[PDB]
């Protein structure tokens, strides 16, 4: 009856069929102690997903038949019951109703039994969004009697959306705050699962794989989190090996590389970082060794715990940002342009820091969380800073100082990982790290060489000729170049004069 | 017998009783190609309510009879199947269930039928859902290993909707995009109802009169 | 400065019906 | 039982029943390494309806057989869920087939039903391989999160058409054996490429299945009163779109021939659309990226309409889009163009008012531009690489008494960014008409009028002077084609209404305007 829409997971733990917890076993205490009051004993597990949670309760199913529970919780059964199947299959007037008064019956018959209810936002709105009888009216009276001891497991989003909101209800259940792990947690959390690996994926997994898959999630995953994608990464090794035993920390940075899609794994790399940094970039080499030096401090050696990583001022430019942004992480686009030229006005420096409430532009600005920090390292450059008003940059010294930007819609965005590069008051130019300067025909040649070998190895490919001239390569260079301004984007004389004439090869 | 569940539409097109469609020959071969695939065999004749979905099929029965049609679906009696004298009297039990075995036993007792099923959403959902399966659940395993091959015809939105919900019946039937009649064609379609009109009204139709009713239209 | 708008949706209505029963 | 709940797909491997599935190893090998796992196992196979997510599976349950699977996956059986083949009490014998064999391994096609029976088998005890849609996973399986913490998303797309032609290619001898005819190599490699120009409500690895299933149909029918080619198959699409065969199977500039006046600028766009129908350039960028400058009324939006009469047979289906209400994120996540665009897989799509827009829009501008690649909310890559890029744009004292030309592309670069003309492919800018250019136009405004009176029966000729008075006041220079057509309604439209209904005109005959100014 209650077997038929959860499983039992105390009868699951003396079966041994449940992973071991290590650690979060003061959050287990936490849940016996709101399990163990008298009038509203419903824990909610508050987390994210992945932060383990059925865990906890996997770990209070394994405390129960250890016996290491207290006497009001010794030989009670858990029931994962899952309320998002009580409204599958439901589609009549009562039909819901009625597979949850089964459930609620057979916590009379029993009398030992504890729902692990998983997404406990799901209780409001399952029959009518509390417009009539839902699933949290019914459980509401025997909630707040302690008739039904029932544990909770929810974002502290969606607590707060739909738990929190409801004021009848976030009485009946008690916020038990289950954390992200920290990665030297998240390490011996992998020792115990080390057992449980081992015996199914028939590997055998070093040490430092843990510490691999623990610092490494952390490092490039930010939407999954600690104690769920390292073991993710650990079960993707031995995908790997099943194609295939020892893991290594490559077997690691493999199947990272599966995941994220970088496949860059730092001291080896940052002594000859120039080298890859000029393979986008030849001519003006000055300023490639300058701002390779100021990062071999900042990602190796010392460093504040609150500054972001380098702070440059740029007076091609933007074409050295958008290599800096590939060797950064692994990926060219990381590079955001904010066009300071294009805000000039007070009442537009809401309109890229996020609006007050109520107001214009709640939305267009203030996207900078699932712009910045959803990405594990960025490079924000600020177009043509001079244009822009005195106001908008003031709002710039609480990332100088600390590397936090508050959103208008109130959140805080750390840019401590983000490269911010200014291009063109001393209390605004101090706080940047350097000041890098960039001189403006020799070296222009030799990007018309760099720039028409990305089409030319396409365009013979495709079975094209390919008839060039190093006398014309300096009449590429005169016209995709200004002294007075900057080498008018070559690219676009490249377009004006190879590819306007590839249509005259057909013909 | 499916005569009693049905009508025989072939046997409505050799007594002149089903109206004739000038044009339309390219659909009405589109359902005669994608009923002698392999994976597909289902033409499902999708289109808004008034193109005309069942007369192309009205218009394969003329094509069956006339003899304009290959000798693999030669002789071939199209029966459509009303679900109204299907459900209609199955008040004891498990009638509605002997009652659509019956008519597909009858299918592959004689071999000489391909169904039409008029509106094939309404097969979908409904017709003895309480007790026992519905209609379509019993068509549906003849309709995926294959022992039965339907034509259907279903609004363009209702096929959305109900055949587009499971992909075990996607896998099975060719949507056949039955369109609008162009002005010229549909000018080709009223000259040749031209006869069945003056004969009913006892009036006569002219030219003018089918290109104002087309164009106007 | 600007509005929100609530925007209520309609809902699907689980239902009641009437079946039938045969002997 | 055991086969009421479907088809073992394992048995029909190895007897050969089930198709060959060529190409895609490297998904059926991803499918392979979910179902290795115990924390994660049980894969749901995510793909558009026809792009192979049975198959995958059905490349799985060939997998088996033939050794190309893990000690885990060895010698395990494979079946369908058939629910379509007393309900609820078999349903629940499902989840004994643990007990009962143990080889088990469930395919569970459209695994979205079962979420609104629902086989929770206690957590993870069958495995389980589901089929998907990219937003049915992300409305049904991903909403709900006991069933996420078991099944993964694995990534099936549409094939490319290169891949799709070896998918064909291995499956020809099943159709070459059922139609009893010799499909050929042309009718392959012209299948996948028709169907992907002109289908998309369905994917290539199907579409390009279906016509070659049904032109060897249409074999096997007209041979009752035996090779399939590119022309065979190009029969079929005509039969279905509707889209001239011979449409099916460069520029010639014709688009003059449509269109009045601006002659120049007619040849000097169909040179980049003849360099793009080869594919010359990079197919990362997009294909025409024009910008249309200049001034308004000469014909250049018409020129559009040639345009995309030019590239789809059809006249008139390109995509219409304004800009200029944005000031919210709810209003501009309309960049409407994301499911229009996602209908057609060749449109020619019209930008106006883009000298208007908000000032961070600009940052996701450059993404229509330079990727050509906007990801929905559906999760799928709304192209803009394959489709034309077309950028309409309109742009004292003693002093008195005409190339505008490099003018024009001076404030180019400063109403708009320095580097959005980095990526266009050519600049144009329109003349303004000519006393000859504009009166052919008046010829084509009143070509409307005298077919609504040829209706009842009576044929006009306006003389050359006549439209000589029409042409100047229906143009100035900010405008020309705009202003001619209420002034043609405005003298000579109403003029001809009333005489016709008072009958000075009357019924059949030739009136002709003679003006005396
Ligand atoms: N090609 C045709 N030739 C002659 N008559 C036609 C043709 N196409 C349609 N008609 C006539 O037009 C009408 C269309 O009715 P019909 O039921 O065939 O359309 P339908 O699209 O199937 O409609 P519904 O969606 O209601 O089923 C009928 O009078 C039919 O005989
Ligand atoms: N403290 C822990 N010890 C061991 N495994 C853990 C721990 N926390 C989480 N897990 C792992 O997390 C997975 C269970 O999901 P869980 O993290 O509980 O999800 P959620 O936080 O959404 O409830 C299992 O792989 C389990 O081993
Ligand atoms: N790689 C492939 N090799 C062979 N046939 C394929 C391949 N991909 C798809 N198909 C075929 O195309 C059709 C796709 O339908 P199906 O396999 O059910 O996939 P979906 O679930 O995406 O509709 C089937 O006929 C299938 O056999």
């Amino acid at each position: 009856v209650l077997d038929q829409f959860g499983r039992n997971l105390t009868a699951a733990a003396m079966e041994g069929k449940l992973d071991p917890v290590i650690g979060r076993e003061k959050e287990i205490e936490r849940v016996m102690q709101v399990l163990s009051r008298r009038t509203k004993n419903n824990p909610v597990l508050i987390g994210e997903p992945g932060v383990g949670k059925t865990a906890v309760v996997e770990g209070l199913a394994q405390a129960i038949v250890h016996g290491e529970v207290p006497e009001t919780l010794k030989d009670k059964q858990l029931y994962t019951l899952d309320l998002g199947s009580l409204v599958a299959g439901s589609r009549y007037r009562g039909d819901f109703e009625e597979r949850l008064k089964k459930v609620l019956k057979e916590i009379n018959t029993r009398g030992d039994i504890i729902l692990f209810i998983d997404a406990l936002h799901t209780l409001v709105g399952a029959g009518a969004a509390e417009g009539a009888i839902d699933a949290a009216s019914i459980l509401k009276p025997k909630l707040a009697r302690g008739e039904l001891q029932t544990i909770g497991a929810t974002t502290l989003d969606e607590y707060r959306k739909y738990i929190e909101k409801d004021a009848a209800l976030e009485r009946r259940f008690q916020p038990v705050q289950v954390g992200e792990p920290t990665v030297e947690h998240t390490i011996e959390i992998l020792k115990g699962l080390r057992d449980r690996y081992e015996a199914h994926h028939r590997v055998s997994i070093t040490d430092a794989a843990m510490v691999a898959a623990a610092t490494l999630a952390d490092r490039y995953i930010n939407d999954r989190f600690l104690p769920d994608k390292a073991i993710d990464l650990i079960d993707e090794a031995g995908a790997r090996m099943r194609i295939r035993a020892e893991v290594d920390d490559e077997q690691i940075a493999e199947v990272l590389g599966n995941w994220t899609g970088i496949p860059v794994f730092e001291t080896t790399r940052l002594l000859r970082m120039e080298e890859e940094l000029h393979k986008r970039i030849i001519g003006q080499e000055d300023a490639v060794k300058a701002v390779s030096k100021a990062i071999r401090r900042t990602r190796a050696g010392l460093k504040d715990p609150k500054r972001p990583s380098g702070s440059f001022i740029f007076a091609g430019k933007t074409e050295l940002s958008k290599a800096l942004a590939n060797f950064l992480f692994g990926d060219d686009d990381a590079l955001i342009q904010i066009d300071m030229g294009e805000f000039h006005d007070r009442f537009t420096a809401s309109r890229l820091f996020g609006a007050p409430p109520g107001y214009v532009g709640y939305e267009e600005g203030g996207q900078l969380t699932e712009k910045v920090r959803r990405k594990p390292f960025s490079v924000v450059l600020f177009d043509a800073i001079e244009k822009a008003h005195q106001e908008i940059y003031n709002s710039l010294l609480q990332v100088l100082e600390d590397g936090r930007l508050t959103d208008g819609q109130g959140r805080t965005v750390d840019f401590k990982n983000t490269v911010l590069i200014f291009t063109s008051r001393p209390e605004f130019l101090n706080r940047i790290d350097d000041i890098i300067v960039f001189h403006q025909r020799e070296e222009i040649i030799r990007m018309v060489d760099l720039m028409i070998s990305r089409v030319a190895g396409q365009l013979k490919s495709k079975d094209m000729a390919l008839v060039l001239t190093d006398a014309a390569k300096a009449l590429l260079a005169k016209r995709g170049f200004d002294p007075v301004l900057g080498a008018r984007p070559l690219r676009r004389t490249i377009q004006r004069e190879i590819e306007d004439q590839l249509s005259e090869k057909i013909l | 017998v499916l005569d009693q569940f049905g009508r025989n539409l072939t046997a409505a097109a050799m007594e002149g009783k089903l109206d004739p469609v000038i044009g339309r020959e390219k659909e009405i071969e589109r359902v005669m190609q994608v009923l002698s695939r392999r994976t597909k065999n289902n033409p499902v004749l999708i289109g808004e309510p008034g193109v005309g979905k069942t007369a192309v099929v009205e218009g394969l029965a003329q094509a069956i009879v006339h003899g304009e049609v290959p000798e693999t679906l030669k002789d071939k009696q199209l029966y459509t199947l009303d679900l109204g004298s299907l459900v209609a009297g199955s008040r004891y039990r498990g009638d509605f269930e002997e009652r659509l075995k019956k008519v597909l036993k009858e299918i592959n007792t004689r071999g000489d039928i391909i169904l039409f099923i008029d509106a094939l959403h309404t097969l979908v959902g409904a017709g003895a859902a309480e007790g026992a399966i519905d209609a379509a659940s019993i068509l549906k395993p003849k309709l995926a290993r294959g022992e039965l091959q339907t034509i259907g015809a279903t609004t363009l939105d209702e096929y959305r909707k109900y055949i587009e919900k499971d992909a075990a019946l996607e896998r099975r039937f060719q949507p056949v995009q039955v369109g609008e009649p162009t002005v010229e064609h549909t000018i080709e379609i009223l000259k040749g109802l031209r006869d069945r009109y003056e004969a009913h009204h006892r009036v006569s139709i002219t030219d003018a009169a089918m290109v104002a009713a087309a164009t106007l239209a | 400065k600007v509005l929100i708008l609530a925007c209520l949706v309609a809902l699907a209505l689980a239902r009641e019906l009437e079946e039938l029963n045969v002997p």
